[PDB]
């Protein structure tokens, strides 16, 4: 399942 | 007037009561996969939330009435929003689209209002009582911006800071807090992002962040929890609920968050569309995106010159400007498979062929008044509207035909048919009374010209072809244009087929469309999924207009339409009294035809049956 993660440009599902 | 908190996780709103300890419970919501921001409405206790999977903006009373969703296209992942209670406006930031945008409360008369040299904005917080807006900036450099509620005057606030979250106005202290999720700090600032202080450094990881009275209230994302501390010493600390993972906004619905007052609150400025706080002088009257202010600074104007670019499942709307306005995605529901797209200048309504459903469509730019003029073995392949005839002259793949039908739907006829023909692309000249299509038989590709009847027909070119599958035309410089998708290349001649001259063809993978405006040629590069223009004149260069759009199909310029030179042409009244087809001749004069099912009566107006 997707986990939120924080990237160099906002929050995506990985 | 109760004080409550209001946390988004997963597909849940959740409720807190931040004064009665017995209170939890989620909001009555339907039909939502990823609640992510949060925000409310003091006037009306309507609460407002985006949903990052969804791609949406929604709203709806805390007991779950009256759902609405108020933006629904032209965002990839809206992570900031809040609400402007004053003006009744609403904001928003997408990090994937790079844009700052504002409508009303309802969605309508959306705006764009930071596009440029915006990387990732992601947290907002207004200020409509000083007409100041605030936002987080991630990307490469991240930084705390500030700017006007109109978009002017953008300024970097905070330059030395990671990527911050959760920004939050204490209006009452004129103080700004944000959670920075690099340094894993809580902040706080004066409205100048000076006098900046620590307010608690020991939190794994900080995520969101509001203020209430005397205290912040933060998530965690490692501690999975909702806390609450002094907002000025960082102590006095109390967890509000743990066993929460990932919870993406916290927000305090309470009238002293939502206060003040400025000129829109009053009287809306007496705009039209939209009453947006700025600092000096108050307000400033706004516009829907690529409307254009009067000159009495209260009214707005629709464009009347703009580029229409269509994708598979998506029809844009640009213009020419010099601020450099962005594209927009036009409202426009139901939209499946987009293979070709016109517009009537006369009465501003957008035509579009759909080859999932088959049809030819036409809506107004805001989507509505949704109409089929053609349906069901019917697969048209392109079109040309004759805006002085009032007719769509478009080919049918199925049947191999040009087929002529009005814009309300009524059938003229069919002015072509034949054994070997595959007419497919098609622009119509009603001004010198032909027509102009590429047929693309078999070994051997051809454009040819005929008359808006079908008689006269000729073919201009069937060498130096492999697949023309995109036709422009232009009456005053009497040119035609096309783009070859094989020998990726675009080429003109004049309407008479002498002067055929190759303009362009490097660096170009796919050319799927084509359309001129003034002195500049547009096309498609579906591969290369980039719009480009060249000068006509040759005065200027070869200019990349945008980049990045996937499942190109169609580009169409539209000027706005003379009313004095349109009806000066002879069949834009009353079809010049013909039944069926109106032919201008090279006297100037008028003359009626018949679709090749009917013949001409002897009342030379006029077609009956065989
Ligand atoms: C959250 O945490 C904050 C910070 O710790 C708490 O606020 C502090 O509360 C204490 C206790 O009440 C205050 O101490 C009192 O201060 C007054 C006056 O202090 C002056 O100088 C301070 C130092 O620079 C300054 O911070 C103060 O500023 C406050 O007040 C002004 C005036 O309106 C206001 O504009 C500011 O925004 C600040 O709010 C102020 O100028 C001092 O006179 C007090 O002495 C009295 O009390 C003692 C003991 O009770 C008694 O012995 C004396 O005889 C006298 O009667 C006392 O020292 C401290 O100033 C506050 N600091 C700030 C920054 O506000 C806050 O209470 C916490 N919230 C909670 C617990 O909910
Ligand atoms: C709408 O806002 C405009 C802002 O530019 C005003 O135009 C400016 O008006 C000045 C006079 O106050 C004039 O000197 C400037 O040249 C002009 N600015 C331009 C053209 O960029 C305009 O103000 C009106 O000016 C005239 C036309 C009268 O109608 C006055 O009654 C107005 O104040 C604003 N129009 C409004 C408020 O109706
Ligand atoms: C909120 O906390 C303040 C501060 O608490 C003090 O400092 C902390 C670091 C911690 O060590 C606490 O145990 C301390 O008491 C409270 O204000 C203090 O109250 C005590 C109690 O009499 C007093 O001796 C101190 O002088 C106060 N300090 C200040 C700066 O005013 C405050 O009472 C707490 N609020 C509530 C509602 O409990
Ligand atoms: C919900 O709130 C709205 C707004 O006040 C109100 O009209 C409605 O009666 C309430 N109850 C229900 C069941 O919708
Ligand atoms: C032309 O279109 C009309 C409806 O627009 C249709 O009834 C007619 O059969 C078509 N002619 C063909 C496909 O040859
Ligand atoms: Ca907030
Ligand atoms: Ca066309
Ligand atoms: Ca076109």
């Amino acid at each position: 399942g997707c986990i939120p993660v924080i990237t160099t440009r906002g929050v995506r599902c990985k | 007037s109760e004080a409550f908190l209001l946390f988004s996780r997963r597909a849940d709103i959740r409720r807190i009561s931040l004064e009665t300890n017995n209170n939890n419970v989620a909001i009555p919501l339907t039909g939502v996969k990823e609640a992510s921001a949060l925000d409310f409405d003091v006037t009306d206790n309507r609460i407002y939330w985006t949903d990052i999977s969804l791609k949406t903006i929604s709203r709806a009373f805390m007991n779950g009435s009256a759902l609405e969703h108020v933006v629904e296209f032209g965002l990839d992942y809206p992570e900031g929003m809040a609400v402007d209670w004053l003006g009744k406006n609403l904001y928003w930031a997408d990090t994937g689209t790079n844009r700052i945008e504002v409508s009303k409360l309802d969605g309508q008369h959306r705006q764009v209002l930071v596009w440029k040299d915006l990387d990732s904005p992601r947290a907002l917080a207004l200020d409509p009582a000083e007409g100041f807006m605030y936002w987080t900036e991630w990307g490469g450099k991240p930084k705390i911006d500030r700017a006007a509620m109109d978009g002017s005057e953008r300024t970097t606030l905070v330059p030395n800071v990671g990527r911050a979250n959760g920004l939050t106005i204490d209006y009452a202290k004129r103080r700004l807090y944000w959670t920075d999720l690099d340094t894993n700090l809580i902040e706080s600032s004066n409205m100048l992002g000076l006098n900046r202080e620590v307010i608690a450094d020991d939190l794994p990881h900080p995520f969101g962040l509001t203020q209430y009275q005397d205290y912040i209230y933060w998530t965690d994302w490692s501690r999975r929890s909702i806390e609450r501390a002094n907002k000025t010493s960082g102590q006095n600390r109390t967890i509000i609920q743990g066993h929460l993972d990932y919870v993406m906004d916290i927000l305090v619905f309470h009238s002293s968050r939502q206060s003040g007052w400025n000129e829109c609150a009053s009287s809306n400025g007496h705009c039209s569309h939209l009453c947006l706080a700025v600092p000096v002088g108050g307000f400033v009257c706004g516009c829907p995106a690529h409307y254009s202010l009067n000159a009495d600074n209260r009214t707005c104007s629709a464009p009347t010159t703009f580029l229409l670019f269509s994708q598979k499942s998506a029809i844009n709307r640009m213009v020419i400007d010099e601020q450099q306005s962005p594209d927009i995605i036009l409202p426009i529901h139901s939209l499946r498979n987009v293979r070709a797209i016109d517009y009537d200048p006369l009465d501003k309504q957008l035509y579009w062929i759909d080859s999932r459903q088959n049809m030819i469509r036409k809506a107004q730019e805001d989507g509505s008044q949704g109409f089929t003029v053609v349906v069901s073995e019917i697969q048209p392949y392109d079109l040309s509207i004759d805006i002085y005839s009032r007719y769509i002259y478009w080919t049918c793949e199925a049947t191999n035909v040009i087929n002529v039908t009005r814009l309300d739907g009524r059938s003229v006829g069919v002015v072509l048919k034949g054994e070997q023909d595959r007419p497919r692309a098609i622009v119509v000249n009603p001004e010198k009374g032909y027509m102009y299509f590429t047929n693309l038989q078999e070994r051997s590709p051809k454009i040819e010209r005929a008359a808006l009847d079908g008689t006269e027909r000729e073919v201009l070119f069937f060498s130096g072809l492999s697949k023309p599958i995109a036709l422009a035309l232009d009456s005053r410089l009497g040119k035609l244009f096309w783009a070859d998708s094989d020998l990726r290349r675009i080429e003109s001649s004049d309407l008479s087929g002498a002067n055929r001259i190759v303009l362009e063809d490097s660096n170009i993978l796919q050319p799927v469309g084509l359309t001129v405006f003034e002195n500049w040629l547009y096309w498609i590069d579906k591969q290369q999924q980039m719009i480009e223009k060249i000068d006509m004149t040759g005065r200027e260069g070869r200019t990349k207009v945008q980049a990045r759009i996937a499942q190109l199909s169609d580009i169409h310029a539209v000027k706005e339409l003379n009313l004095q030179e349109y009806r000066q042409h002879p069949c834009a009244q009353d079809n010049g009294g013909c039944s069926h087809i109106c032919l201008v001749k090279g006297d100037g004069t008028t003359r009626c035809s018949c679709p090749m099912h009917l013949v001409l009566l002897q009342d030379e107006l006029s077609c009956g049956e065989p």
